[PDB]
């Protein structure tokens, strides 16, 4: 008499980033 | 009647001469009796890794309760587990899994103490209603005794997420035993596995089971480890009779079928391979003396089982000047550990220069973008653990490659941010440089001790320096090259007859000693093929009729 | 196929249970193979009552993954993984591609006729 | 009142008697209920190290308000204890959401406890919080209150911050035996009065990742639970303390006490044990290091600052592993820069780093990064000889001041270290002409500031035969997996001595020398066959190598 009626989603996953932090050689 | 059809009888089974002996493991039995001999918040539960055994806890349990060997408030009771798996099944009309277990709990309120429910892998109660609460306030009230068994962190991933079920439980911690307890636990089950598998187990063949299954896999506990190398060999023996008992040698073959590793016995074909090796790895890299024979010595002595087992076999590092077969050699030695010039893992640190692609040999950390993916040295590696592994050109690689590529050393295991270790304690490391090219022994050994770190040199094997090369060397190369440019026309059946002042010819051309052996390569196709490869596709060059060659000035002719 | 019109509230599960029941009653015969078991895994919304049926010497299981797919979901549930061993299949050689290949022509002959 | 069967509370059991001893720490308290009684600000966070007792710290203030000492504008108070594992997405903002409105249907003195709310703070609070009808007392860590609250804030203008400290040795005594009467009960012995105050000390020293409040928890509760077997006497003793602390730490138990004299007096022939040879200048430098203990000098100073040259291939850094591993208690506590590319004046800011923004800063200087972290090191210099006189002024003032500056700013103490500087010049002159050449090298003012120039030696013809026994002891403990056994014979072991010399390098061919024919000769006869286990493997001569 119930029925269940599956339901959706939604999953989140982030990226980090680098900086490159240059060097003034001497 | 209420549980009569939903769960089978469990402590009848074991009185009718069906489960295995548990000889072993006393301790926590009483420990679980003190915990449960109480007044309130009895509950307890079983959790620790998966595979040190508490089916054998419940087992040990009931046979002492058969056996009548119980103190005073244990007797002639009977435990009685619960499947939640035919409970759920037929019920449809809107109340019926409700009041179902309801019935079912008040028919567990009707006995008191008799009645002892164990349900295993309890996280299957705090969901799979539509549950949980209904059976929540019937907990603390003394009528139900619910002891169960879980996994370490799935009881603090599904089980935890309420505060108010953890006052209703009781954590038991449950160790993974030692080796003598698995002597002494295999040799308590030696007779289940002769009566189904009618063969005889010599004792040596019993205690070398445990003792070298342990340099080998790690990824499964010991309790059970050790039991499935025994009962392969004995499924094997069965097998070889369609010597009739098993011993030492059938646990090493099977374990070297299992998991791969060729660290097997001494097999006859193999001791004249082994013995006469430096002239079967002196069919591809011809000279070189002192660099073939101590490589080869380094593979020699972990096949007779000699070194320490927390190291790798052969970990070391030559360099020398330019074109030399620092490259070549490497792809000499698989070449018959294998017979697979691809079966090995080349990697090139001429592209990890920056502080963030050591991630791209070791995994992402969880969940950003390419956990689905994994790393690239540790997944090879891992599925079958004897491959060689290169690394060309450790010089232009960032010196923090170095500090990860460190615990590999000197541990054998490495980590990754999958969560796991990957333990190299039988490849072969081989590394390759190119530094100075400018001194003999001094000053490139010099420059080596000035860039690496100080300790990262003696963890190493022998650092090999290499010759240059000689004119007297040199014939034979070009002997190999002709051998190969003969066998690449052997599809179109096409072969060459060449003549000894020619054959010297190309030994005294191509002679400058600062390039190696790399220019008598392109030397022989600027003399040969060029003039070959003009003619082809011009006619009369027809297939089977081979040519010759003749010497004329500064060409060869055809 | 076990999933298919079983949107009530436990039909599922009863046919696993009738499917495990036809295979319980008979003795040591019935081999079944789960091909791709990677599915295995979820398929409820259940699919977890198949422990006490693995973890007895019962069921028998022949069942073949890819190598990605194993460690994406199985390596993933290290309680299920206890219960299997690994038959690592490897690729072949060319020398063996050939002698497969004299093998699979008649089929190519008699279905192409070459 | 409907949320406390699904949270907890700890006022109505503040009048039960399930508190502890609030021995100590009477001041602090003084503190937070100074934060506690403002406009704006009321809501303390107490940061400090963790396993100390923060949470003894508000049951203490709970036990004062139940009887009544902070003033009558705050009287009557209730504080509830919250369930930080009670939502661990789907909960850990839902049943939240819930909690935060039970406390807005309060409009009064239900003033809460987060503990570790680093980890819980993102803004949805807030607009409740800056409202003004809830009391926010909070317990963190110092390390992620630098990481979690200074980027995600968004309220951390709202916080004070009350230090929360380590206590003493003498307060951890006082604490401790105030919590020594509650251990009748789970546990039944007669408690030993001295034995507080040396588990105590002794966990003082060694145990380092747990802290002195309740590592002193890790103790005497742990020495009666081992002794729960006994019943299967009733008084614990420093024995029972010191079969846990040694039988824990995988150490023996040799130095249960007295890090002054004994392991003082012990400067003696365990150096032998890994010292052959050099008795002189084991007596040197034994009695060298034992004058820095009496602390007569000057506080900054290197503790020795002792350099001796001579051969090569003698003992001469076999000596520098061995007071590392003696005096300072670790295998790799050693530090071996060679100066022998020191000619330029480009060279010399290699050692001490970089300004910050130019070439070699990351890696920071060759000489200071080692030695900030692990400052209980050993150091040697080695071929100081060729280096150029521009860096005996940095190498001047470490050996005048306790005090040295690296690439970055900061500050590195060389006072409890060793330092050592070696050379390779002299061996045929026998005393005068070397020391002339170590005069004529240097600055004289140099060899003032230095202590002892204690001289090597070449090595014994019958003394060189120990060496190549204790490297036979190592060569055998690989070979255990065969379970085998190898007799060596001494008219071979005096063989390996002439070819083991060669006097250009010292005595260093012997870590090859001993793998290579005895190794490869018998690995090809155990891959072949004629050998099994439990032989004995004897050894002889045939005439020019070594047969078997
Ligand atoms: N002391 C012991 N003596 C004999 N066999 C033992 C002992 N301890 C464990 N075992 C064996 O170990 C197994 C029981 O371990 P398990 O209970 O299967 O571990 P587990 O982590 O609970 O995995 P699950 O959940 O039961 S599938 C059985 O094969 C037992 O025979
Ligand atoms: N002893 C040798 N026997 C046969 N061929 C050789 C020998 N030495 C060099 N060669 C040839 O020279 C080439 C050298 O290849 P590599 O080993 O890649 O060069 P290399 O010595 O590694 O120089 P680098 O600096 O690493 S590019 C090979 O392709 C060989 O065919
Ligand atoms: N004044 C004190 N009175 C009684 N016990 C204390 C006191 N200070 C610290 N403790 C001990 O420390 C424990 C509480 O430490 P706690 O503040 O919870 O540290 P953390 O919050 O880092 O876990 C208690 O179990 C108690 O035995
Ligand atoms: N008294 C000794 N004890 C142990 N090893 C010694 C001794 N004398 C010489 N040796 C050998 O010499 C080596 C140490 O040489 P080392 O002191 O490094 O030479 P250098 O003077 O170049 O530093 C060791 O490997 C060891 O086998």
């Amino acid at each position: 008499a119930a029925a269940a009626a599956a339901a959706a989603a939604a999953a989140a996953a982030a990226a980090a980033a680098a900086a490159a932090a240059a060097a003034a050689a001497a | 009647q209420a549980l009569q059809k939903y769960s089978t009888d469990l402590t009848a089974r074991a009185r009718e001469g069906k489960l295995d002996p548990v000889i072993g493991r006393d301790n926590e039995i009483r420990r679980v009796v003190q915990v449960l001999s109480r007044r309130t918040k009895n509950n307890p539960v079983l959790i620790g890794e998966p595979g040190v055994g508490k089916t054998a806890i419940v087992e040990g349990l009931a046979q002492r309760i058969v056996a009548g060997d119980v103190p005073e408030s244990l007797r002639d009771k009977t435990i009685v587990a619960l499947d939640l798996g035919s409970m759920v099944a037929g019920s449809k009309y809107r109340g019926e899994f409700e009041e179902r277990l309801k019935a079912v709990l008040d028919d567990i309120k009707n006995s008191a103490g008799q009645i002892i429910t164990f349900i295993d892998e309890l996280h299957t109660i705090v969901g799979a209603g539509a549950a949980g609460n209904m059976i929540k306030p019937m907990l603390a009230r003394g009528e139900l005794r619910l002891v169960g068994a879980t996994t370490l962190d799935e009881y603090r991933k599904h089980i935890e997420k309420d505060a108010a079920l953890e006052r209703r439980f009781q954590q038991v911690y449950v160790g993974e035993p030692s080796v003598e307890d698995t002597i002494g636990i295999l040799r308590g089950l030696k007779d289940r596995y002769e009566v189904h598998h009618g063969v005889r187990i010599t004792d040596s063949a019993l205690v070398a089971a445990a003792t070298l299954s342990d340099r080998y896999i790690t990824a499964r506990f010991l309790p059970d480890k050790a039991i499935d190398l025994v009962d392969e060999a004995a499924s094997r023996l069965r097998m070889e009779i369609d010597k009739e008992e098993v011993g030492p040698d059938d646990i090493a073959d099977v374990v070297s079928a299992w998991t791969g590793i060729p660290a097997g016995r001494l097999l006859e074909g193999e001791t004249a391979k082994l013995l006469r090796m430096e002239d079967e790895l002196g069919k591809r890299v011809i000279g070189q003396k002192a660099a073939v024979t101590a490589v080869s010595d380094a593979v020699r002595r972990s096949r007779a089982g000699v070194s320490d087992p927390n190291r790798p076999t052969g970990a070391f590092m030559f360099l020398g000047p330019t074109g030399v077969g620092k490259t070549e050699l490497a792809k000499a030695l698989a070449d018959f550990l294998f017979d697979d010039e691809r079966a090995m893992v080349r990697i090139d640190m001429s592209e990890y220069g920056e502080k963030h692609t050591v991630a791209r040999l070791i995994g992402a950390p969880p969940g950003y973008v390419g956990y689905e993916a994994g790393g690239q040295l540790t997944e090879a590696v891992r599925r079958r653990p004897y491959t060689v592994v290169l690394f060309d050109e450790i010089e232009k690689a960032h010196p923090d490659v170095f500090d990860v590529l460190l615990q590999v050393l000197d541990e054998g295991r490495l980590t990754d941010g999958h969560g796991r270790t990957v333990d190299f304690r039988n490849t072969i490391l081989i590394l390759t440089s190119n530094l100075g090219s400018g001194g003999s022994a001094e000053q490139v050994l010099a420059a080596v001790r000035a860039t690496f770190k100080p300790e990262f040199i003696n963890r190493l094997d022998d650092v090999l320096i290499f010759e240059g090369l000689n004119p007297e060397e040199l014939v034979r190369i070009v002997d190999i090259q002709l051998a190969q440019l003969g066998k690449r026309l052997a599809q179109r059946r096409l072969q060459l007859q060449v003549s000894l002042p020619a054959k010297r010819w190309l030994a005294q051309r191509g002679f400058d000693p600062v390039y190696g052996a790399r220019p008598l390569r392109r030397l022989v196709q600027q003399a040969i093929g060029d003039q070959l490869a003009k003619m082809l596709l011009a006619g009369q060059v027809h297939d089977g009729d081979t040519v010759p060659v003749n010497v004329s000035p500064d060409a060869d002719s055809l």
